[PDB]
């Protein structure tokens, strides 16, 4: 039976959604893509869902928000009736072959009802949080039996019934335990027609609080969450999330005479994968047509180069090549993928070895903090099982499986056990980790490229001896590395005060809202994995750095939109570095191999990457043979 | 009515048995009409499955529309609801089943006789009423439509021997095809006809799982069967039959196993390619559950696509996560297409023939093979003749005594760093049918080996094999030789010497068959070889490991101004254009390949006094010069027995390739000359 | 949830309304006389209730007739939800202030389910079935609340709530018992708002076998009908009626744990009052253009009259007078009800007394068939309590309250207790019943025109004795008879060889559709209650006669659209004849009082009723005092 207030939240709903124009114009372009690759297959279909600002709910009317934010049961599920209206209003051209239910998903600043299932408590429920937290279980996907179809062969007619349970609507119910059919009214004998049932997706994750704000050797704390149909599969275990839903009581908890308390639990509206450092969640980044003219503006720069390897790490002194490098790296090559299944590999690795407090650990945090996908390890503090994958009837993801298409950053890699070293040869070269344990034959993609540090035999980098004794690491594992850069410090007096300014200009620093004698506060930065673009702190005193927020983009943008193809005229320098680095008589500080070929290879690609050019030219294999050159031998030819 | 609403669904199942039953009878373009021909097959008992090909409806259909007929979309009903036309499909063949033209003897299958007199039975029931009904006098159409009213006939379920599958219809020649990931499987797709691209990792036994479970009445005299659809099945204990429940004095009724209609039945359990997983996610598996005929056509690490009807299943997980109508999905296979065929299951049919005469017809087919091993890798020559060799395989001997000679070829590569021992042995992954690929110190520890473990499906403690037990008849590429423990050490060399692994642990005493050929690469000592040293120094190997390899290369990465042009030349064309840059000789694709080398593996060639005396004087001449260089820095290990039969295993490995039945004088100077060069590196 | 069976159904009668455009013209009358007396007052409101006929629905689609008819809950409803949609189609122009459902009504031929309230076994449950019977109880029109409307007052919000019964549809529901909300869901208190709740009449009366088909000597058969909002209090206990429902079986019969059988009663869907003769009930009839044409170009004639006064009884030879002052009574005078509340007496009054055989009792016969509302009565066949009202705490109508605004044929006047004769003065003038009795003082309404039939003293009218010794009546009766004609058995040789030649051409009648020696069928007439003018058999051998129903289509018509006016030009002859009657001296036949007065008044309103005048003019007060003079005298002036 129809009720007077929920008419009333509905046209006021749909007033919202009119004053607020984008909202018609998400449904709109929702239901035309739809439309599109309907007719066009007489690739996928967006779902029914869209985005509300809770701000400009706010905004325009702060009752229906808090009615939302305070009493979901009773305002969503008319603003969902009401967005159905309208896009069944707008359907003026329907998909080929009210209808089709809109769903509701919520942003914005939630206040109060911003938690954590720590601080999630039961006077929270029946209230529309989010909470965020990290995904311990993801349960199957399971199919849910929403509408059963049969067919009576004697009377040939298609009879249907509709299930209903208590997680899919927000307000109770009368429960109608409806039994399946298994014959008709009037005894005809059913048979269920699968393909014309209804079968819902519904998955059920566990959301623990973050280890990084969980407190420290206290058991933590989860919460249930219940998606269904358009949230299945958007998280997996070990995510940093943010689900939005409302936090709902089910059951009689022990009352009901036939549990302890009763099973509370989120049906989930809203999940955000968050990009938090060293996790398995990359970092998309919004790339507006400003981002895209000033990156393409940068790249026509002929030392762009330059200006994106000092930009990296104003605040290290020096480092230029490794800084180039470390750049080449996070751009990287392109895989090769022949018809036959044999891959090339297109991730760029770099060793550093070097004395104490030349700043490696600080370019592996940079890099870690700066990557798309980062995940940060020390060696001996996660072992072969800890880098590789793990069997527990089924396989947990290592470091190097989750940070597939992305950097391993491995600090303190001679202190790594042969155990380790065995699956790090695998990982480096194939990209693959093959488990082969207990009954579990697996091959799992670890394309990634490993940017690692490490110290000498005897803590000081003898310049007397030759490299070979002074890393104690094996020649095998040595050739893995693309980039083996070795730096000494080096006690000289230009160096020493000039380094000395640098470190006292960036310990002289202010944030421009604080103050000369202010604490300067410190997040955790949970990003979304979904404004000028040079930096105006120099601790250089010179070509122009560019902000880390925008090389980032500018990374991403080479990184996606550029695969590069080799040339004649790029094969012909490479060549010929090849065969005078294999043959010549140098003394290097690591071994000449087919690998070496394929660093040239992939440097050069990289570097036609950072030019946004789509051919490499002689220009770049010139500077990755540079670059090699330097990192063999130490030339600045 | 009001309760159990009907819905108008765009599907008339009646005219679409009638286009069913039309595309039986009339479809002949695959003498007269192929399915006929087919049931004619399966009533003299020549054939018990019967697959439906999508291609065949869907020519039949557009035959139909080109003479101008308006035919439904028959291939189009059937993936979307599959499960409805396996039994409409039973039905029509029931229809039009032909007379056998054999009669029942003592040499057919007792359930053959068994639905024989069921048949018989039900035919004389029918005629006992029409006779009885005559003779009370009380037009024959009448009388027939009487008769079937008062008849308990065995149903068509219970007399029919055959098994129904759906073939999907090709991409090429076409949605029940196109191969879909475990993840791309949503509920959307419940109930259809769907295709499965995977690796299975797990097969269980082929056990009887009862569908419609018989019982006897002692009483009435009566045969009762009780259909069983779940997990599990109350059995019946009063007889249900027409005069028992007519009566007062019920009858309590046995189980008849032999009347009872069983189906072989398997659970297996597909799993994603890695190619299909996505970024930092983890592989997740599908149940497949295999029916009828078409059982033990799937084995654990088989890649294939498997196409079968999408269905669903109670809920089997904890009560108390239950939110609605939760529902367990599996795979009832129909159809399974293997990516790389078994070299057991090769047959010499035309087209086989064909493509390897266009094989040998274009000549040099010992080198055009070889080449084509990893074409993208330059300049190991010698390497990829040995590694074909290890794929033909030599030819296994079983002496009267009960003896047994291994007839397969271990190939050790030892070599420098970036000399592509690692890119040679997934490539010889990828050829072989049965090929795993280990690195030693993983966790291969207990692949090497098979770990007990309970069945899920089946109440049994089984072991599942690991990396040397799942290439049995295959390949084992182990890389990181070097680096194994002791225990897999030994492992490798109980394979490799008598094919099989004995454990006597805590729980398990048996002898696993493992009847791998192991390639393994290697790194020498130090990690790149001293020439200063000593070669069996340098090789990290014992005297017996060695022993056991028949072919052991060291390939070492020396600096060359010509040979280093012509390796980046290769490789920068190879990263330019995804393919070789020989353009005068074209690589062998790798299914024709494995086709080639499945025939070649079928003949076992014999060795005559000829041959077999100049191999005797080879291998003397191969022991003195042994003798003669103990410690001469170029020392190798002596020869042994072992490289006699090395030498034979090659020699007979090569006359294989040249599909031959004679060991000829070529093949043992191939034989020869390959041992020599497999160490002609160090000079 | 939605049936294809249903919405078959629905579209099939969509189609049979389409083809037949009379359901459409019915429900477009309906709406429009809604409308327009809704925005005429911002008279009765017509009821959203279509008559289908069967027959067409048989010829339409035999299937759809016969669900209609064997499984009516499965068919009607689609059938009313059809109406509905088409109806709300048609309405453009809404009523001022689906939608209002319509209900279906059926007629025509029924064959086997044409049934009586014997005859309704348990064979015909859940049927529609036509029954055939006497109403013998009518139960309170009582409301039922079928939705209540609360306020909550702490809210200030309406709420309401739907209540269903078993006898609502005719499908079976889940019995849901609703209890009545006496708080909010939340504890307020609730304020039931009467006015704003909605309430259905409901009745239930009780149908059994008519007396003139039932058996002799057996118990009677009945059968319980319910009427629901539109059908209550179209008919009144003794009334033939013919409802048309569904035979519905109700309750558990004693199956439920918690009856000797299950409780079955008709859902009525039609009521049509049936005229029976000696019945309460009036015989309208229908009255085309053609008829009120054929009406007015007789009325024209001169001597229509005369041909009205032929036509009565022609197979009575003679009594020409008497048959004119039949007619006269037929018509009657108009009423006079002054403002002070004084009642002038309109109705018409004979009698004839009469020797045996002169047809006094088939001129009684005959105006009790011909008449549209006439009661038959024997004297001491019924008595006081038996003609005028009876106390049962309740009140039964007797004889002469039935035929209010009707005609009392009383047979045997002469054998009438005085105890009777009291109350027939009563009824005669003033034309009203007064009880007072057992605490009931009720005055009953029988304004009834009274034509009697009696024998002299002796049996044969003395023509030597005078009429006052002869009658044996007392003279207040007598004086309330408008005209009492004396009528002689004399044996004439014309007049006797004339009315035996009458006689036997009257027995030598054959009807249009039977043989020479084919008994004649005869059944009872069971008009319902809602094409030649003149008569083909003559038994005189001469004016035309008109036949029997298009006499009493002319005696509606002119009953019913006709008041005439008296004027001076006919108040100047009947002062004269009444002062004449009064003084002169003749030895009449009846008394002459100011009653006589009123006799001429109403006898010439009845004549120029006759001629369809609206004004009474000379003409007419001559022929009244003529027919009066020869009632009185015998005169043939
Ligand atoms: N070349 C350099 N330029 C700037 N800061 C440096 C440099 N070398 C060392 N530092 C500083 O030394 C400190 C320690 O360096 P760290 O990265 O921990 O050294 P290591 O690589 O030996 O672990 C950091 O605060 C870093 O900024
Ligand atoms: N002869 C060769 N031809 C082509 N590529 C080669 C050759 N030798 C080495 N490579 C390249 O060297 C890289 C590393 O070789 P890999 O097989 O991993 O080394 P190893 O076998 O020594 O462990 C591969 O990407 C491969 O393409
Ligand atoms: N004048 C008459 N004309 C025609 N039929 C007459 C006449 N008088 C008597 N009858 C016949 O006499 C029969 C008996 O008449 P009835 O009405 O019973 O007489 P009464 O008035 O004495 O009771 C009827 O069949 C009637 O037709
Ligand atoms: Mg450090
Ligand atoms: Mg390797
Ligand atoms: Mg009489
Ligand atoms: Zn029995």
């Amino acid at each position: 039976a129809p009720d007077a207030v929920f008419g009333d939240r509905v046209r006021r709903f749909q007033e919202f959604l009119d004053t607020f124009t984008s909202y018609r114009d998400s449904v709109r372009s929702i239901q035309v893509y739809n439309s599109n690759n309907a007719a066009n297959y007489n690739l996928n279909i967006l779902p029914h869902r869209i985005i509300i600002s809770l701000d400009d709910l706010r905004e325009f009317d702060r009752s229906f928000w808090s009615g939302i934010l305070v009493e979901p049961a009773y305002f969503i599920p008319p603003a969902e009736k009401a967005l159905t209206d309208l896009a069944d209003s707008m359907d003026d051209v329907p998909h080929p072959n009210s209808r089709h239910p809109w769903k509701l998903s919520f942003k914005g600043s939630f206040g109060a009802h911003a938690l954590s299932p720590r601080t999630l408590t039961a006077q929270h429920l029946n209230k529309l949080v989010s909470v965020e937290g990290i995904v311990t279980k993801t349960s199957l996907v399971r199919p849910k039996l929403i509408r059963s179809v049969h067919y009576a062969a004697k009377t040939g007619r298609f009879h249907y019934r509709d299930y209903t349970d208590a997680t899919t609507t927000l307000t109770t119910r009368i429960p109608t335990p409806a039994i399946y059919p298994t014959e008709d009214t009037e005894g005809n004998k059913l048979t269920t027609e699968y393909g014309y049932s209804t079968f819902i997706d519904h998955q059920r994750i566990t959301v623990q609080e973050m280890p990084e704000m969980a407190p420290a050797g206290q058991l933590p704390r989860s919460i249930d969450v219940i998606l269904d149909d358009d949230l299945v599969d958007k998280t997996k275990p070990g995510d940093r999330v943010n689900v939005v839903g409302v936090f709902k009581s089910l059951g009689a908890g022990g009352m009901n005479q036939s549990l302890i308390g009763f099973k509370t639990l989120i049906l989930g509206n809203t999940v955000y994968p968050l990009h938090a450092r060293s996790t398995g969640v990359a970092a998309r980044q919004m790339l507006t047509d400003f981002d895209i003219r000033n990156i393409n503006k940068l790249s026509k720069k002929k030392d762009i180069f330059d200006i994106l390897s000092q930009s990296l790490a104003p605040s290290i002194y020096g480092h230029d090549h490794i800084k180039k490098a470390i750049l080449l790296m996070l751009m990287g090559g392109v895989e090769k993928n022949l018809e036959n299944g044999s891959h090339l590999r297109g991730d760029i690795n770099i060793l550093m070895v070097g004395d104490p407090s030349t700043a490696k650990s600080q370019l592996l945090r940079f890099v870690l903090n700066t990557a798309s996908l980062a995940i940060a390890t020390t060696g001996r503090g996660s072992s072969g099982v800890g880098l590789t994958a793990a069997v527990t009837r089924r396989l947990e993801a290592g470091a190097m499986v989750l940070a597939d298409r992305g950097v391993v950053c491995i600090d303190e890699f001679d202190k790594m056990t042969d155990v380790d070293r065995v699956a790090i040869h695998e990982v480096m070269e194939q990209q693959t980790v093959t488990i082969a344990k207990a009954g579990i034959h697996t091959t799992l993609n670890a394309r990634c490229s490993v940017i690692a540090a490490a110290n000498p035999v005897f803590g000081q980098y003898d310049v007397n001896r030759d490299p070979h004794q002074n890393i104690a690491l094996p020649d095998s594992l040595l050739s893995r590395f693309d980039l083996l850069f070795v730096v000494t410090d080096d006690i000289n007096e230009i160096r020493d005060r000039s380094i000395s300014e640098h470190v006292l200009r960036t310990h002289r620093y202010l944030p421009p809202g604080y103050l000369e004698g202010e604490p300067v506060r410190e997040r955790l930065n949970l990003s979304l994995a979904v404004d000028h673009v040079f930096e105006k702190f120099n601790p250089l005193l010179i070509p122009k750095l560019v902000t880390i927020p925008f090389l980032r983009k500018y990374v991403q943008y080479a990184k996606e939109r550029v695969i590069p193809q080799l040339t004649q005229e790029a094969i012909n320098v490479i060549v010929k570095n090849y065969t005078d680095l294999r043959n010549d008589d140098n003394t290097k500080k690591s071994p000449i191999t087919a690998r070496t070929l394929e660093t040239l290879i992939r440097l050069a690609t990289a570097h036609a990457k950072v030019r946004l050019s789509k051919t490499v030219n002689k220009v770049d294999a010139k500077v990755a043979a540079n670059l090699l050159r330097f990192a063999l031998l130490g030339e600045d030819i | 009515s009001a309760a159990l609403p009907s819905i108008q669904l765009p599907v008339d199942y009646n005219n679409l048995f009638n286009e069913i039953t039309d595309f039986l009878v009339t479809f002949k373009q695959d003498k007269g009409p192929k399915y006929m021909a087919m049931l004619q097959k399966v009533a003299n008992r020549e054939l018990n499955s019967v697959i439906i090909d999508l291609d065949d409806i869907l020519q039949y259909q557009n035959e139909k529309f080109l003479q101008g007929t308006q035919a439904d979309d028959l291939v189009s009903a059937i993936q979307q609801n599959a499960n409805h036309f396996t039994e409409l499909f039973c039905r029509a063949i029931d229809n039009n089943m032909p007379l056998p033209t054999k009669e029942i003897d003592y040499k057919d299958d007792v359930l053959d006789v068994i639905l024989n007199q069921r048949r018989l039975r039900n035919e004389r029931m029918l005629s006992d009423r029409t006779n009885e009904i005559r003779s009370e006098n009380l037009m024959n159409d009448a009388l027939r439509e009487v008769v079937e009213d008062e008849t308990e006939l065995f149903p068509p379920n219970l007399t029919r021997r055959y098994f129904l599958y759906f073939k999907p219809l090709s991409q090429n020649c076409a949605i029940s095809s196109k191969p879909l990931s475990v993840r791309q499987i949503k509920g959307d797709f419940l109930g259809q006809l769907i295709t499965v691209r995977g690796i299975i990792t797990r097969v269980s036994d082929v056990k009887p799982a009862v569908e419609v479970i018989a019982y006897t009445c002692d009483q009435c005299g009566y045969e009762v069967f009780q259909e069983v659809n779940s997990r599990t099945f109350t059995p019946l204990s009063e007889c249900t039959s027409e005069e028992c429940s007519q009566n007062q004095t019920k009858g309590q009724l046995f189980m008849s196993t032999r009347a009872s209609k069983f189906s072989a039945f398997q659970e297996c359990k597909i799993q994603e390619l890695s190619q299909q997983v996505p970024v930092g996610h983890i592989p997740r598996s599908l149940n497949i559950h295999v029916n009828g005929t078409l059982v033990r056509s799937l084995s654990p690490g088989d890649i294939v696509d498997v196409t079968g009807i999408f269905l669903p299943a109670p809920y089997t997980g904890f009560k108390a996560l239950k939110a609605g109508l939760l529902t367990e999905t599996y795979l009832e296979a129909q159809f399974v297409r293997q990516h790389k065929k078994k070299f057991a299951s090769f047959s010499l049919t035309s087209d086989v023939e064909e493509r390897v005469m266009e094989l040998i017809t274009s000549g040099d087919v010992y080198n055009r093979l070889a080449k084509s091993i990893a074409p993208e890798i330059y300049g190991n020559l010698d390497v990829k003749k040995a590694l074909l060799l290890l794929l033909v395989g030599g030819v296994d001997k079983r002496v009267g005594d009960g003896m047994k000679i291994r007839g397969d070829i271990n190939v050790c590569l030892m070599g420098d760093p970036g000399v592509a021992k690692s890119q040679l042995l997934k490539a010889i992954c990828k050829i072989s049918p049965r090929g795993v690929y280990t690195t030693g110190k993983g966790s291969s520890g207990v692949g090497l080996t098979a770990a007990v473990m309970k069945d899920p499906v089946t109440d049994e403690m089984i072991l599942e094999g690991g990396a040397l037990v799942l290439a049995d008849n295959g390949i084992c590429c182990i890389d990181e030789f070097d680096k194994m423990d002791e225990s897999d050490r030994t492992a490798i060399h109980e394979v490799m010497e008598q094919q099989t692994i004995s454990i006597s642990k805590a729980g398990i005493n048996t002898t696993l068959n493992a009847r791998t050929s192991i390639l393994a690469a290697a790194n020498p000592l130090y990690g790149r070889y001293n020439p200063r040293l000593s070669p069996l120094d340098n090789i990290n190997l014992p005297a017996a490991l060695l022993s056991r390899f028949d072919i052991l290369f060291l390939m070492l990465d020396i600096p060359s101004r010509d040979d280093d042009e012509k390796l980046a030349e290769h490789v920068t064309y190879v990263h330019m254009h995804n393919k070789q840059p020989d353009l005068d000789f074209t690589p062998v694709e790798p299914s024709k390949m494995r086709e080639y080398i499945a025939y070649a593996k079928t003949k076992r060639p014999v060795m005559s006094e000829a041959v077999n005396d100049y191999v005797v004087q080879a291998y003397i001449r191969l022991r003195q010069d042994s003798k003669r260089e103990m410690d001469s820095k170029f020392s190798f290990g002596q020869a042994t027995p072992r490289t006699l039969l090395g030498i034979i295993r090659l020699s007979q490995a090569l006359a294989k390739l040249r599909l031959a039945d004679m060991v000829d004088i070529d093949d043992v100077e191939e034989a020869l000359r390959l041992v020599r060069v497999s160490k002609e590196s160090l000079y």
